RNA sequence: CUUAAAGAGUCAACCCUUUGCUUAUCUUCCCUAUUUAAAUGUUAGCAGCCGCAUAGGCUG
DNA sequence: AGCAATTTAAATAGGGAAGATAAGCAAAGGGTTGACGAAAGCC
DNA sequence: GGCTTTCGTCAACCCTTTGCTTATCTTCCCT
């Protein structure tokens, strides 16, 4: 930790090209965190997307105008051309952040239905999302188990479209690094 | 400490302890209305911030004094937070790989002689000596520790960090915290396909692993909602010791996450602690 | 992987209480396994272990005499001595609530091995014992060892058997450790020449003196590993735990 | 007397009017004892000159005691008129003398 | 195919009687419950008289 | 036709008495539960 | 030539007066 690694992330996933990724992290505030750091280094919102799907009530207080802070969902971005096969052309604000982003940083629930739901269509959106866009997952081990085992889902599907798994975790285990490389693998 | 009646019976021993000492206690666990959260975490990040000498501007440092923190692990994940040193209930070990990285997080001066103050044992040994290690860490029913002594199951001197979460060590999971969790870790996420594992195949066409693998997969959760000051179901506000509180954010929105079991009682929501069992 | 049905509340009366001339009391591992292979014969669900455990157990009879059985009159040529008692010979008879759960290994769906095991148990017989009632069997699988315990406490609540092993003798340790000794098997005596008066003419016998291991008496959720519990067929003409000794 | 009563003094309240206990009467009746030791004021009588308030007995430890004066009458030592008269001011007072 | 296989414990009843737990107790002192304030919400849905009306209108 | 306010403190202490006794009877049953060996009629 | 019935044969104690174990419970987290 304190090393940067998101941006180590960022910068593994543009050695190979342009970006385009999902930036799936525990927490809220830790995508906040990685979502200021994304836009005070180089990245506008015309490229990256924060998702929290929550709609939380945390405002900044003090000064709106001197804040320099408080990264926020408006994704000025680029609706890709999936949006007319999904129902009623997506969905509104939050759908259209979510398939259309080149860089998705998101909290990880909205990538994990992407190996299938109980009851509905809420597969199909983060399926589609994983499917032509890479994986970063950042500080795995905090998880849980069946958390860390629908993730290493998610990075078997991500894979088995081509895309690239970025794992972030210090203190991985043998186990963990094991078992999402032989999920990759397959 | 471990889980929230746990970090407030430590507040609330750490506010009646005599001492020369000047405590100032804060409580950081989760359960807490929106506005108090938020207005903890902003305030703890800019005080922990260690890069700078700027927190001395945001403490009283003139004066000395002992700054507290009793956190549940709601700190040791996701959080920029630099202690000068920690007591750690132990839970997990990768729990104590965590709170060592909360302690010189910013600054680089090597301690000289201890840093990390762990305890003998976690709490629930006194609730439930079978099996004390279970919350908020890798400890099971089917993973049993043979003693839960942390002298049998850890170093009695030893320097964290990553070394030990990342050799991996199968043998000795019964008396020793790593070994424990290494097994869990490979004992569930393994190489097979089951019903809940990673490699699953046969059962994507079904609705079992969605079932029977549950993300986030929580207890009953139900939402005791604080509006404009007035709380919705069984709560009752009361009041906090007033001993060595040094900063106590107030809160009239937001809403408390509250188990369906602790639900049937009171869970009394506090401005300074939020949520306990009396 | 490991699976496993469990028979929860076998309330089990008529038990013959004499498990071997110096053990009178709940019926010895031998007992269950020989039931978890009776099953392997008349259902052909074949058996591995079956993990046993007491619920309620009454030896009838006083605190240190139990209750002898009124014999009939049936053995053959002692007409004229039937209107007089029958002679006693000494065989214990008690009452037992059992939860048994039997490893087994199973291919097809939960209900046909839930229907095979209950038409067993409507015609077996706990330990000579006519099996009074017993709650529905019920499936549950072993994947890891958190299911393992999940199948262990499943057939909560129940006294289950933990061996602990033979250090001098039976009778010393019963003393000293205060541990009780059960049947984990028997020793080969003599051939038996004659398989005339025999239930197979063509299976080989043996005169047989019990052998005896020392056991406790844990509930199966302060039982560390199941497998502790598990009693199967050893290769030593004995049964024995798949955990081993308890410790 | 009274202990957990959540309230700090309560009065002796025969059917709610307020009265005062005969113990305190037959105390007052038996304040008599004017011939102890350091005889300035009179004493309830009793077997040891003891009194609560402060925290002394007037006649222990110096074989002015009533069982000691009992012993003494009973045994043939020729009791002092105002001896004679404590010991029969504890009788009529009352109490078990013995041990 | 489980120390497998198998077995009726039956019966009967008088616990009696006797009794002295008495004795004497000082609860007692102490003292600030203090300071506020719009009841608003139309706050009333009436009295006659024009009429067959307990339909509908008028009068203040 | 619902609206009923907030904090603050709830007493320190001294005592819970010993001396006596705590019955003596008389009962408390056995009745069946025996397998080998040896004469001795009997197919 | 067994075979089944009934009668005769051979014995002799030192007892002790409940526990065995003791039940399958919430931290993160975001939706």
């Amino acid at each position: 930790t304190g090393k940067g690694k998101t941006l180590a992330n960022l910068k593994l996933l543009q050695h190979f090209g342009n970006v385009r990724c999902s930036f799936g992290l525990g927490m809220v505030s830790l995508t906040k965190q990685t979502a200021k750091q994304f836009l005070d280094m180089g990245v506008d919102y015309n490229s990256a997307a924060m998702v929290t799907g929550f709609s939380k009530s945390r405002f900044n207080l003090g000064s709106e105008s001197l804040d320099q802070d408080e990264v926020s969902v408006e994704y000025w971005g680029q609706t890709s051309s999936l949006s007319k096969v999904f129902p009623n052309n997506n969905a509104g604000f939050k759908n259209k952040k979510l398939l259309s982003a080149p860089i998705l940083v998101t909290t990880t629930d909205h990538l994990v239905k992407a190996s299938g739901v109980k009851k509905g269509n809420k597969q199909m959106l983060p399926y589609v999302r994983c499917m032509h866009s890479d994986l970063v997952l950042d500080e795995i081990d905090d998880y849980g188990i069946e958390d860390m085992v629908v993730l290493a889902r998610l990075v078997y599907l991500t894979a088995c479209y081509g895309n690239k798994v970025i794992i972030s975790s210090a203190t991985i285990t043998p186990a963990i690094s094991n078992i999402f490389y032989e999920a990759y693998s397959s | 400490t471990t889980t929230i009646k746990d970090c407030v019976a430590v507040t609330q021993e750490l506010q009646n302890w005599e001492t020369d000492l000047s405590i100032k206690i804060l409580c950081y666990h989760s359960r807490f209305v929106g506005d108090t959260k938020a207005q903890m975490e902003e305030y703890l990040s800019k005080v922990l911030n260690r890069k700078g000498d700027e927190y001395k501007k945001f403490v009283d440092t003139t004066t000395p004094t002992a700054y507290i923190v009793v956190a549940t692990p709601v700190v040791e994940v996701g959080r920029d937070f630099d202690f000068d040193w920690a007591i750690i209930e132990p839970s997990s070990e990768r729990s104590i790989v965590q709170c060592a990285g909360r302690v010189l997080r910013h600054r680089s001066s090597t301690p000289t002689t201890h840093n990390i103050h762990i305890l003998k044992y976690p709490f629930k040994f006194y609730r439930n000596s079978n099996i004390c290690y279970d919350v908020a860490g890798y400890e099971s029913k089917g993973y049993k520790l043979k003693s839960k002594n942390m002298l049998d199951i850890y170093k009695k001197e030893s320097i964290v960090n990553s070394v030990n979460r990342l050799q991996g060590d199968a043998a000795f999971y019964t008396k020793s915290l790593t070994a424990l969790e290494h097994k869990v870790l490979l004992d569930k996420l393994t190489t097979d396909i089951a019903d809940t594992n990673v490699f699953v195949g046969g059962w994507q066409l079904t609705a079992n692993p969605h079932e029977y693998c549950k993300w986030r997969r929580g207890t009953k959760n139900e939402d005791l909602v604080l509006t404009d000051g007035k709380w919705s179901g069984n709560v009752t506000t009361t009041k906090p010791i007033q001993s060595k509180i040094w900063r106590k954010w107030q809160g009239e929105n937001g809403s408390i996450t509250v188990p369906e079991y602790l639900l049937d009682k009171t869970i009394c929501y506090n401005d300074f602690y939020g949520g306990y069992e009396n | 992987m490991r699976k496993f049905i469990i028979v929860k509340n076998v309330k089990v009366d008529g038990i013959n209480a004499k498990s071997s001339d110096i053990t009178v009391g709940m019926p010895p591992a031998t007992t269950f396994c020989g039931l978890g292979e009776t099953m392997s014969i008349k259902t052909g669900i074949v058996v591995k272990a079956v993990s046993y455990g007491s619920v309620k157990f009454e030896v009838r009879g006083s605190r240190f005499n139990t209750s002898v059985t009124k014999f009939a009159w049936q053995d053959r040529g002692n007409g004229g001595k039937a209107n007089n008692n029958s002679p006693i010979q000494p065989k214990p008879l008690a009452d037992g609530v059992f939860t048994l759960c039997f490893e087994v290994e199973w291919e097809d769906c939960a209900e046909v091995l839930v229907d095979k095991v209950t038409n067993f148990i409507n015609t077996a017989r706990i330990a000579g014992g006519t099996i009074a009632s017993f709650n529905k069997p019920f499936v549950k699988v072993a994947k890891d060892a958190e299911e393992l315990a999940s199948v262990k406490n499943a057939m909560m609540p129940c006294y289950v058997v933990v061996d602990c092993g033979v250090e001098v003798n039976i009778f010393e340790d019963a003393v000293n450790r205060k541990l009780q000794p059960m049947v984990n098997g028997y020793k080969k005596l003599e051939k038996i020449v004659d398989n005339k008066h025999m239930r197979d003419k063509f299976t080989p016998a043996y005169l047989a003196t019990p052998t005896y291991t020392m056991i406790g008496y844990k509930m199966v959720s302060n039982v560390d590993n199941f497998d502790q519990a598990l009693w199967q067929y050893g290769e030593n003409t004995k049964v024995k735990t798949i955990g081993g000794i308890y410790n | 007397f009274v202990e957990n009563s959540k309230l700090s003094k309560q009065l002796f309240d025969l059917n709610g009017q307020a009265a005062m206990h005969d113990q305190k009467i037959g105390n007052a009746i038996r304040t008599i004892d004017t011939w102890y030791e350091d005889a300035t004021t009179p004493i309830a009588v009793e077997p040891y000159g003891s009194v609560v308030r402060n925290g002394v007995a007037y006649r222990a430890g110096n074989k002015t005691d009533l069982f000691t004066l009992m012993d003494g009458a009973v045994n043939g030592k020729s009791l002092t008129e105002e001896d004679q008269m404590f010991v029969t001011a504890n009788l009529i007072r009352g109490g078990v003398f013995g041990g």
